[PDB]
């Protein structure tokens, strides 16, 4: 058999039903938003394109923010 | 048809009379009998027979061939190299005699893809046709015509019967909505405007000699006339010709489509075009 | 027997439920709303306006093209100088 | 007031950007051979027990095939009616050209005759005079 | 070796049963129907192979690609370890290199 | 309240009169007499094939199958089709009345 | 008067046009009402029967799924630990109680999971495969055409009856123009025949022709079905699918 919903809409879905529901809509937007944190431990790409040297040609480039791991302290 | 004849006196056709083609199928050997089994085809025991010999382009340890010749720039820079579909005046001759092309009004790349005449593929680098000019000596139609490139001896053939050939430069994404415009169409998009050449083919699309689109107009006669003199023919004065309002119809460099502006709309679905009222739109498109 | 009904394709414009977490997410955005009217014209019921950029998306649109797109008069000056320094 | 106006006027160059669906029948022509060289088959029709129909595109069907790398042949390929009759003419038509019978196949359930050797051009042109 | 004693009860079957009758009705829905719908799209079957075909290897990156976010635990890794052992079958074993 | 006819041999035997009653058919068909060489008179014509045609199937009973249609081109296609017998008898059904020798018997279990 | 129907399209002017007998289901009798044309390339085309092998085989094995399946020994519970040591045991050398030699092991090569055969033939080919088809049934006097496919009553045993007195066959296809428009009398009859089945001129099949006997074609299914198989030939390859808008392709 398989699951209904893929495994990352579960929490969504767990948020959508019982007590969590009754959860005021403000804070539930607090949950359900996803945003990425300001770079801290990597520099930003300044540009959306940059120019390849070797062949020099125009190439998109991606920001991929580097795994930080916080301690509970 | 005798063989249809033939079909009266025979049995019903029905699915237990199918048969295939004579030997349309080979026959499948598994390694059961004598013949097939028993090593079944592997050999004696050793790397190979048990299934593990080293990869393709090994040669036992030795240094191998494709590994000992020197690297070398042949293929350097393929992908963004441009294509250009070469299509020839005797193919030319052939499309418009049968009538797959409309020598009446003017040849674009959108009517040589809707009459089959050339297959384009922006998505493996073409950027369009280019004149080509075998079949030269036999061609005989006044035609008006748009290529990204032309041969001299090929806009001498154009010139020579009566017709006009320009050069003009289309972007990836302008290639495949003339190649294609239908399927851009149901997107429900607005027409978008055409990009000028890249800064190495500037020099080429405005210089009068090559027909460019952007070049100077002033320039034209001489330049036409240049051929005349060398090929051995007398130029034509087609502002006389009846057809000269269509021969000397051109699109705008910024022009996708002959009756289309950029920032239009067509809605296939009630046919209508919608044309964007927004000042600031305009000025974006009418640039 | 009598064969069932023909397979059909479903007719008109459609548009998924937003709020349906099932639903593709392909299926929501503007690009498909206006795959809608491009196919079905007016009664697809999205505002014509739509379709052309927005005044803050007109802008990314004019400040792409000068950064990577130059006029034709600066392609001929640079050209030019090229030439100059080569000869 | 919408930011949109709408116009019928210009839908005429949106047609004529349509493509069409079927190969369109060759436009008459006031004097035959055509410049490219096609000509249409002749009226009245040919009274031979053997017919030789056209492709689609209004060409004689006669293909050039190499197999192998090295075996040459030439097929006609739309016969209808008595395929043998023409197996026949062939190996005559063919005959003094070589100094020897032509070897050939006909494979009467496709309707088509297969020729060792190219004999594209000199088939072409000898159909063209019987008029199909 | 040993043999039925008996002989099992005879097979019947209906071949003008409304299945077997209509087999095929609407295989040429496109041709003739202005080629709305493909026929593949008449398929029934697992999600990942409607109108698709392939070997092992793709089936089980297929099926991954389709339905591998919706899959138990141990189904996944059955199918992940399928995945590295056909990978290594094909890319290195064999007699054809 | 419909009660079906009663099912018809595909037996048909070429009548002696054939000739008689061909040339009364195609007098009638084209209401002017008979002209010489009537029988090369082309078919071509839609309407006069299914007259002539129909008219001979209803009264000799045996009709034209649809795979001949094309090939009744002429007068004549049409005089030589209806001359030729056809016999419901199966080949099998021929042996048993083909005066079998005394020491050859066959049964019939069907 | 004769209902004389002649073909829509041009026919070559080489070929003559092959006929057929136009009747009726309204009356026992009436097998002859009028005289219909059919177009030559449709109704006598070559006597390809392999061709006809060809579509036929396709149409039963594109769809096919087999949801056959067997564990490896990779997915049989158990069979981690080595059974027992390689040496000083006078046993045959094992690593695992589940590999294919075991009672209760893995199967070495089994079907593996959902497997799909499919594969699509050429449209010109499938196209073909029915031209010859129905010039099939039309030369083996398995054919016959019909103005329409009113009735005069809705008693199955009217159809039967009919059938018998026709000298159809045991099984008979019956096809006309729309499902939407399907006489009422028709329907009812046909419901109730497990032989006698009723498909519209779309769900036309080159195998459905063969599991029957007979075929039954309306007049306007058979301006439909020349049109679209005639089509087929002298039309260009596709710049895009046929379902976006064409010049000239409704
Ligand atoms: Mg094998
Ligand atoms: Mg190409
Ligand atoms: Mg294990
Ligand atoms: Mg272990
Ligand atoms: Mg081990
Ligand atoms: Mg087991």
């Amino acid at each position: 058999p398989l699951h209904r919903y893929p495994v990352h809409l579960w929490q969504k879905l767990r948020l959508r039903q019982g007590i969590c529901a009754r959860l005021p809509a403000h804070f539930l937007r607090s949950l359900e938003e996803e945003r990425t944190p300001t770079p801290v431990h990597y520099k930003p790409h300044g540009t959306k394109f940059k120019i390849n040297p070797k062949n020099g040609q125009r190439e998109r480039v991606e920001d991929v923010p580097i795994p930080v791991h916080y301690p509970p302290e | 048809g005798t063989s249809l004849d033939l079909l009266r006196s025979l049995p019903r056709v029905s699915l237990a009379n199918l048969k295939p083609s004579p030997n349309s199928r080979k026959r499948e050997r598994r390694p059961r009998d004598r013949r097939r089994g028993r090593k079944c085809g592997r050999g004696h025991k050793g790397e190979r027979q048990r299934g593990t010999r080293p990869r393709l382009g090994f040669e036992g340890g030795q240094t191998p061939f494709y590994i000992r010749i020197p690297k070398y720039g042949f293929n350097e820079g393929h992908s963004f190299r441009h294509q250009y579909q070469p299509l020839s005046l005797r193919r030319l001759q052939y499309l418009i005699d049968l009538g797959r092309v409309d020598p009446t009004q003017p040849i674009d790349l959108t009517q040589l893809v809707n009459g089959r005449g050339v297959t384009i593929q922006p998505l493996k680098r073409d950027y369009g046709v280019q004149l080509v000019e075998e079949g030269a000596d036999t061609f005989q139609a006044k035609i008006n015509i748009e290529v990204q490139l032309a041969s001299e001896l090929a806009i001498a053939a154009i010139e020579k019967n009566g017709g006009v050939v320009t050069t003009a430069f289309y972007d990836p994404r302008s290639l495949e909505i003339l190649c294609k415009p239908i399927p851009f169409f149901l997107r429900g998009q607005p027409i978008p405007k055409r990009m000028l050449p890249p800064e190495s083919l500037v020099p080429y699309y405005t210089d009068a000699k090559n027909r460019g689109y952007l070049a100077d107009p002033a320039k034209f006669p001489e330049a036409r006339l240049e051929l005349a003199m060398k090929f051995g023919y007398v130029l034509p004065d087609i502002t006389k010709d009846e057809l000269f309002r269509m021969l000397s119809a051109r699109k705008d460099p910024r022009q996708i489509f002959f009756g289309l502006a950029p920032g239009w709309v067509v809605n296939m679905a009630d046919k209508k075009i919608l044309k964007p009222t927004d000042e600031n739109l305009l000025k974006y498109y009418s640039s | 027997y009598r064969a069932p009904p023909p397979p059909r394709r479903r007719p008109g414009p459609h548009s998924p439920d937003p709020e349906n977490l099932l639903t593709p997410r392909w299926q929501l955005t503007p690009r498909y709303v206006a795959k809608q009217f491009g196919r079905h014209g007016a009664i697809s019921g999205v505002p014509p306006a739509s379709l052309w950029p927005t005044p803050e998306q007109l802008r990314e649109l004019e400040a792409e093209e000068q950064e990577w797109y130059p006029s034709l008069a600066t392609m001929q000056e640079s050209l030019r100088l090229q030439q100059q320094a080569l000869e | 007031n919408p930011g949109f106006v709408e116009s019928v006027d210009e839908y005429q160059f949106v047609e004529r950007l349509l493509p069409p669906t079927k190969i369109p029948e060759p436009p008459k022509h006031k004097h035959y051979p055509t410049p490219s060289g096609w000509q249409p088959p002749r009226d009245p029709l040919p009274s031979l027990p053997y017919f030789v129909r056209r492709s689609r595109m209004h060409n004689i069907p006669v293909y050039k095939e190499i197999t192998h790398g090295n075996r040459q042949m030439t097929l006609i390929r739309k016969v209808e009616g008595d395929i043998w009759a023409l197996q026949k003419d062939v190996e005559e038509f063919l005959s003094p050209l070589l100094g020897k019978t032509p070897i050939t196949q006909v494979n009467e359930v496709t309707g088509t005759l297969r020729i060792k050797g190219y004999f594209d051009e000199q088939l072409k042109a000898w159909l063209l005079e019987k008029g199909f | 070796a040993f043999v039925r004693l008996t002989l099992p009860p005879p097979k019947v079957v209906d071949r003008w049963n409304e299945k077997r009758a209509l087999f095929g009705v609407y295989d040429n829905i496109g041709i003739l129907g202005n080629f709305e719908k493909h026929p593949k799209e008449l398929i029934k079957g697992p999600v990942w192979l409607r109108g698709w075909r392939g070997n092992e290897l793709q089936r089980c990156v297929r099926k991954k690609k389709f339905v591998g976010n919706r899959m138990f635990i141990e189904d996944l890794h059955n199918l992940n370890k399928r995945i590295s052992y056909l990978y290594k079958h094909f890319n290195r074993h064999g007699k054809y290199r | 309240v419909l009660v079906c006819p009663p099912l018809r041999s595909r037996a048909y035997t070429p009548p002696s009169d054939l000739q008689s009653r061909l040339e009364s058919h195609i007098k009638e068909v084209l209401g002017s007499s008979l002209p010489n060489n009537w029988q090369d008179i082309s078919l071509d014509d839609g309407h006069m094939k299914f007259r002539l045609l129909a008219g001979l199937a209803d009264g000799l009973g045996h009709a034209v199958p649809n795979s001949r249609l094309h090939q009744m081109c002429r007068v004549r296609d049409v005089l030589d089709f209806y001359n030729v017998p056809v016999q419901d008898k199966s080949k099998f059904d021929e042996l048993v009345a083909s005066n079998l020798p005394p020491n050859l018997k066959i049964s019939w279990s069907y | 008067d004769p209902v004389l129907r002649k073909c829509e399209l041009r026919i070559p002017v080489h070929r003559r046009p092959v006929q057929a007998w136009v009747e009726s289901l309204r009356g026992f009798e009436q097998e002859r009402i009028g005289l219909a044309e059919l177009h030559p390339d449709v109704f006598a085309t070559a006597p390809r029967l392999d061709i006809v092998h060809q579509v036929a085989i396709w149409q039963r094995n594109f769809r096919r799924i087999s949801y056959a399946n067997t564990k490896t020994r990779a997915e049989v519970s158990g069979g981690g630990r080595k059974p027992w040591q390689q040496k000083g045991s006078g046993r045959a050398r094992h690593g695992s109680i589940r590999s294919p030699l075991w009672r209760g092991g893995g199967v070495a090569h089994g079907p593996r999971g959902p497997t799909s055969y499919y594969y699509m033939l050429p449209m010109k080919v499938r196209a073909l495969g029915l031209k010859v088809a129905l010039t099939v049934k039309l030369m083996q006097d398995d054919l016959h055409i019909v103005d329409s496919l009113e009735l005069p009553t809705a008693d199955p045993q009217y159809l039967t009856e009919l059938a018998q007195y026709r000298h159809w066959g045991s099984s008979v296809l019956l096809v006309d123009l729309t499902h939407e428009e399907m006489p009422k009398n028709v329907v009812a009859a046909t419901s109730g025949l497990n032989s006698f089945n009723l498909i519209p001129a779309v769900g036309l099949n080159v195998y459905s022709m063969l599991k029957h006997q007979t075929l039954v074609l309306t007049l306007p299914s058979v301006a439909f079905l020349e049109d679209k198989l005639l089509w087929q030939d002298s039309r260009y390859t596709p710049l895009y699918p046929f379902r976006l808008p064409y010049s000239d392709f409704p």
